[PDB]
């Protein structure tokens, strides 16, 4: 927690440049009291200016960008596709059936 | 405790195949019997 | 409608249509099916079949529904297709009943947690406590085996689930599955001042 | 007849059915829906008792 | 007839039945016994299907070291020239020489 508003990051290397990395992320607005415009991720952590669900886990607790939020049956891998091909077959069948529903008689 | 799943085509697929085989065999035997009776009359 | 996946049902309906229509088209072309109508028939010439579109369709529907029908298939083709359809319907219904019984008798024998040790055996529900608030330390210095494995899970997660303040853990349990081992009196004060939260165990 | 209509219903709930099955169309939809209801009830009863 | 008896036989297997019911008390005995046999078969098949779909235990295809040999479908392996290869090389039990081959 940077108490102030000025940041200081240093790395000292000594013929060891094969060091994996230093890689971090800093998030602002820990100070601001919460208002309607900003967002309450966690204790004294309303940080929102555009930060709401920006693709980065940018809050101490996972609330700021974490899980913000009939057509299902049609969305089958190919069961719907084979089903509708069979449906076309069955429409052909019904239309054929009506012909001899009305066509033949006794003898 | 994991046995809560609806049956699907991955669990019931052979019956439709059997039905199709039955239908094609029905058509074959139907035309065969039609020619049988027509030939016997002829 | 649950026990069968929402893929077979359309398969079943379209197969019913197809089987019924195949039955109808065969029954309208057969050298055996045409029948002399009169109850006391002295060799007249008014023969016909009995299969219309509606008749075959509702024969298929009834057979799928296991309540029977009115038609009696006569020729080899109609009887063989009827038999295959009956076999299909019988196994479909039996599988449906078996799966519904499976759901009910696998749900009925679920055991919701009611004690610390039964919780310890379970794994999915992550644990927690307000850290170093003299509560987790009890697990830290404990000697009992079950509490030792509790603390082992605690240390395995290690700030994945170890909340720092009461109310944050309260909201965590509200919006997730959690245990949040904390002292009794505050649990009373919260459970009786809210709902959805149950004092579990002793 | 109303007597035989009630008979058809009560004998359709139990899985045997009468011989007075519908010979028209409009009544056949009621017959089918009733059959489906009976099948669902009996299968669910067997499942829950098992 | 030559076919009606077979038709009724098959039709009594599935719980609908044809309309060729017997009339003599000499063959209706056969009808009843056939009914009993088919009722038992079906009402046990449903029970077994429910049993399988409720308590299901899957088992491994292979369950021994030798089963890996003479199977030629799993396509197993090992670490490249570590310690396993050292054993399989020169192992003259020949139960693992097929393995190494």
């Amino acid at each position: 927690m940077l108490k102030t508003g000025v940041g200081v990051i240093r790395m000292w290397a000594d013929e060891g440049s094969r060091l994996s990395r230093f890689r971090m992320l800093f998030t602002s607005f820990v100070e601001p009291p919460c208002t309607s415009s900003t967002f309450f991720c966690h204790s004294n952590m309303c940080i929102n200016n555009s930060l709401v669900c920006n693709g980065v886990q940018n809050c101490a607790y996972p609330w700021d960008e974490n899980h913000c939020k009939l057509f299902e049956q049609i969305t089958k891998t190919h069961g719907t596709i084979i089903g509708v091909t069979s449906g076309i077959v069955l429409v052909l069948l019904i239309i054929s059936i009506l012909v001899q529903v009305k066509q033949p008689r006794k003898k | 405790s994991k046995e809560a799943s609806a049956l699907g085509v991955q669990n019931i697929g052979g019956i439709f195949i059997v039905l199709a085989a039955g239908l094609v065999l029905s058509v074959f035997v139907a035309v065969g019997e039609f020619l049988y009776k027509s030939k016997k009359n002829a | 409608l649950n026990p069968l996946s929402p893929d077979i049902w359309m398969y079943v309906l379209l197969a019913c249509l197809g089987v019924s229509c195949v039955l109808f088209v065969i029954a309208r072309f057969s050298p055996y099916e045409w029948y002399n109508p009169h109850p006391c028939n002295p060799d007249s010439d008014v023969v016909e079949n009995n299969f219309t579109l509606l008749n075959s369709f509702w024969f298929g529907v009834g057979a799928l529904m296991q309540q029977g029908s009115e038609l009696m298939p006569k020729a080899l083709s109609t009887r063989i297709v009827g038999g295959i359809w009956w076999f299909f319907t019988l196994i479909i219904i039996s599988s449906y009943t078996a799966n519904l019984a499976a759901f009910l008798t696998v749900e009925r024998m679920e055991s919701p947690i009611d004690s610390a040790d039964d919780l310890a055996k379970q794994t999915k529900i992550e644990y927690g406590a307000v850290e170093d608030g003299a509560t987790m330390t009890f697990f830290k210095k404990s000697k009992i085996s079950t509490y030792d494995k509790m603390w082992a899970f605690m240390s395995s997660r290690r700030q994945s689930v170890l909340v720092k303040s009461n109310e944050e853990g309260i909201q965590r349990v509200l919006t997730s599955d959690y245990a949040f081992l904390m002292e009794s009196t505050t649990i009373e004060f919260v459970t009786q001042r809210n709902c959805n939260l149950t004092q579990i165990g002793g």
